[PDB]
DNA sequence: ACTATCCCCTTAAGGGGATAG
DNA sequence: ACTATCCCCTTAAGGGGATAG
């Protein structure tokens, strides 16, 4: 798949996902118990945003992560 | 002496006891980049060098018996240098809980790779009562290397079509059997075991042996599964919640300084079924009120460590009910407590007689649990009870003793009343 | 490869890797601009990460990420 | 009228333009999709709906050349409804910078994939002075709809074999020509390209070709690439970092609001060759300083956008040396400024005679830029300036007109001292 | 209906600078 | 030689709670 670089590459990516399968942050964040602006903030701001954070938002997402190699 | 541990006949590294009787732990190069590879301890991250830190003893430690009249009795058949972890580790450290196998360094012996000696009526009845003697784990005088953690009396077997075949060689047993401690503890189990299937958690399936003047539960092993061609017996690997955070057993409980609800399911966060596994901790927290189990503590929580390092929640497994200790003596529902406390506004309640819904909504509500969803267990629960029960009892044998079902039956009921009483 | 699902499984993940290229903490920090601190900070406590700092330190790696199904 | 939006024969989306002549612009469910799916523009990332910010004007306005009286040229002889951007967009839309092509909705037309005329010794004589009269871009009145931004004079052109072909339907052109302003500026680059090349630096090649009594200068385009068959000419998606951060060419300059170093060298730590872009990107700040150069401003750094939205810096282009134009008028070195300013103390240092090895290592302390890389990149030219030189005026036709190379020579030289005289 | 902001509060990342083991 | 801490300072994440568009 697309090989992430920036937490804007990242966002961006997560944001589409999330846009996809019609979820509402306000969903996402009910199921993992985070706030619903936290996960606006993640999409315009994610340069600065705790990696807990991160993954929670990424499992609401029913996604994994892994790391391979920048070819 | 090294001492080698493999996994699945995969060396993973290997345990080292210096003088000064400090216990390391270094990983294999070689595992360290194998397919399988993972941890094999959450609490031992693969790194390259050695381990130094009492992780290392802890996690090994909380392999052998908890108690200390039990390290004794090891020490006995077979003349280890001490009741020290590993010694015993390198004596009866062959089928260990998981899938970790110790070996001493100074000794390949492909030991017996499937092998087992067919028991006979009486052998069994022999070993199901070695707790009788000064025989710890059923290993009486006659080719045993088995290891169980725990309290209680127990002894785990193989299983073979309709045998209960004493395991030999590095062979791995399939049934942790279990022995009368509380009086018919073996029925405690066995009727708790079932009801909580009955209500949709995640436990191993349960029967009971019957040898003569002896009663023994056994067990069926989700750390255990035959390979493709029903040919090899795997281990899975897998470590109690003790190991995880690398405490010893001796915290086991929250009143120690044990892990509770809220640790445990921050833990949770991170399986690979989190959000799922995140609920079914908390579900079972509720069950565990209403059976009224007291063991709650971390040495009874497993997560299973994948490849990689990832970790899932294993079925939940030996709930006992300390329902049937009411009446008889002073001991009564007030006296009960739950192992790992819920949050409350006093402090964080801990009595299952003063508990009450709402007191699990209150800890639903600090840990984030979507309070939806506490709703909703809350809700089952008020509404399968009564038919979990009685399609259970009309399964019990026509020999089951009676009130141990009424016993732990009638409280139960008092208790979901306050649920239905509301959802 | 493996999936990752948490700050923790991340850190062990990086710093096995960091570990089996020889690398120091000092090292990699001197090659994108962030403490040394903040490596080691990051090995010990990934939870509360900046997700900027993750990618830093994750390039210094000379690995990049994807994001997958949790299969 | 709906105007399409396909890059290399692949629908991305569509432009559209409300009555109330605001410029919005949707993906294409399918390209969201696609295997190649990238963001158009890093300023108008893949998402569902339509997005309705300048950032969608500001991509599509800077496709278009920076002066108001060329996109009044452009409305000449095609009868546009406007100096609009959609409408010239839509008129001389389908070579564009990168790889976007603008084709209206209401018209398929499958125009030649890849047709051209070549052109007559006079032709390509005629193109080359169109800016004489008032015809832009080179496009005569006899099927051309190429697109070029800038602020200078130019035109691209097709190049197969020994021919310059005038391109035909969408067919993209391969070298970027450019005019005469400064006088001899065809010369002026094409010594400072061979320069840039010479010291390491990544340029594209550039050829001058001669037209009676016109020069015109040819650079290869590295937003281009024949395929696999040497069949198909395919454009590489790529963009100024004007659109990058979504702003307007009137910003390109940090002296009205774009961007400079900082941001910039930020930016770069995204990208999937981050560390090294993040180096070259400051070396060749520290050449624009030796060549003294001053369009450094955001309009002339390129990202390549690769899928799943990555990017990298694209070779430097467009380099001309400010340093013919001293002496002759009032015009001297403390007069020249570097379009981006690196730090210093007194704010921040932006003038090339005032400036000093010192100030680089100031400004490459801030950014957190390796002081020891920036110990290499000055090392590295106060020792390779002269070789460079040398090697390249031996090359320059028999004809180039000295002064340029004395004139660009001599001050590059002064400049270089300082170097010497430390590293 | 859905996301971007906000006042408000506490805990902290991460850069300076730098040493204890 | 290498990593874990530390005092110290500023900017801020993220949870409460909650509304402007
Ligand atoms: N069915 C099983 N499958 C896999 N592992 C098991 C099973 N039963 C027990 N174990 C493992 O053995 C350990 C102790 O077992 P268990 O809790 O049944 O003991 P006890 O009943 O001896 O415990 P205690 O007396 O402390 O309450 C656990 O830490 C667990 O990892
Ligand atoms: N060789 C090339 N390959 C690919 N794209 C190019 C090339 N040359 C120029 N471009 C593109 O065209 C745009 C303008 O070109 P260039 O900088 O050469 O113009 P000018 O020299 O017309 O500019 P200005 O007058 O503002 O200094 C850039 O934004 C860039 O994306």
């Amino acid at each position: 798949f697309q090989k992430i670089y920036s937490p804007t590459q990242l966002a961006n990516a997560m944001k589409l996902v999330r846009q996809q399968n019609g979820w509402t942050q306000s969903e996402l964040a009910k199921k993992i118990g985070i706030k619903q602006a936290t996960i606006s903030n993640f999409e315009n701001n994610p340069d600065n945003t705790t990696l807990t954070t991160f993954f929670k938002i990424l499992q609401s997402l029913e996604l994994s992560m892994t790391l391979c190699d920048a070819k | 002496p090294k001492l080698v541990t493999w996994m699945n006949n995969q060396r993973v590294g290997e345990l080292t006891k210096l003088a000064n009787g400090a216990h390391t732990f270094k990983y294999a190069p070689e595992w360290l980049a194998s397919r399988y590879a993972r941890p094999l301890s959450l609490s031992l991250p693969l790194q390259r060098g050695n381990i130094t830190s009492d992780a290392v003893f802890n996690f090994f430690d909380n392999l052998l018996p908890d108690s200390p009249i039990v390290r004794d009795r090891i020490v006995k058949r077979y003349h280890a240098k001490s009741r020290q972890p590993f010694d015993l580790l390198s004596e009866i450290g062959r089928d260990s809980v998981g899938a970790v196998t110790l070996i001493p360094e100074d000794e390949t012996v492909t030991h017996p790779i499937m092998a087992w000696e067919k028991l006979t009526e009486a052998r069994l009845e022999e070993v199901l009562t070695a707790y009788k003697a000064d025989i710890p784990l059923g290993m009486i005088r006659e080719d045993f290397r088995i290891s169980v953690a725990g309290a209680q009396e127990k002894t785990a077997l193989l299983r073979i079509g309709n045998d209960w075949c004493i395991p030999k060689g590095i062979t791995p047993t399939t049934h942790i059997i279990k022995l009368p401690i509380l009086s018919q503890s073996v029925d405690n189990e066995y009727y708790c075991l079932l009801l909580a299937k009955e209500l949709g958690l995640n436990v191993p399936d349960a029967e009971i042996i019957k040898a003569g003047n002896v009663r023994a539960l056994a067990v069926e092993r989700f750390d255990r599964r035959w390979n493709a061609r029903r040919t090899v017996l795997l281990r899975l690997p897998q470590e109690d919640m003790c190991q995880t955070f690398g405490l010893p057993s001796s915290v086991k409980y929250e009143s120690d300084g044990g892990p509770g609800i809220a640790r445990i399911m921050a833990f949770l966060m991170g399986s690979s079924e989190a959000l799922k596994d995140r609920y079914d901790f908390m579900k079972f927290q509720v069950f565990q009120w209403l059976i009224g189990a007291t063991q709650g503590h971390a040495k009874n929580f497993s997560v299973f460590i994948q490849a990689g390092g990832s970790y899932r929640l294993t079925p939940f497994y030996d709930i006992i009910s300390a329902f049937p200790v009411l009446g008889g003596t002073g001991i009564h529902i007030s006296d009960l407590k739950l192992a790992m406390g819920l949050n409350a506004s006093k402090g964080k309640k801990t009595a299952i007689d003063k508990i009450y819904p709402r007191h699990f909504l209150a800890t639903a509500k600090v840990l984030r649990f979507p309070e939806v969803q506490m709703h909703e267990i809350l809700s089952d629960f008020a509404r399968m009870i009564p038919a979990a029960l009685d399609n259970v009892k009309t399964s019990l044998p026509t020999d089951f003793p009676e009130n141990v079902v009424t016993a732990v039956e009638s409280n139960v009921l008092r208790l979901h009343g306050r649920l239905s009483r509301e959802y």
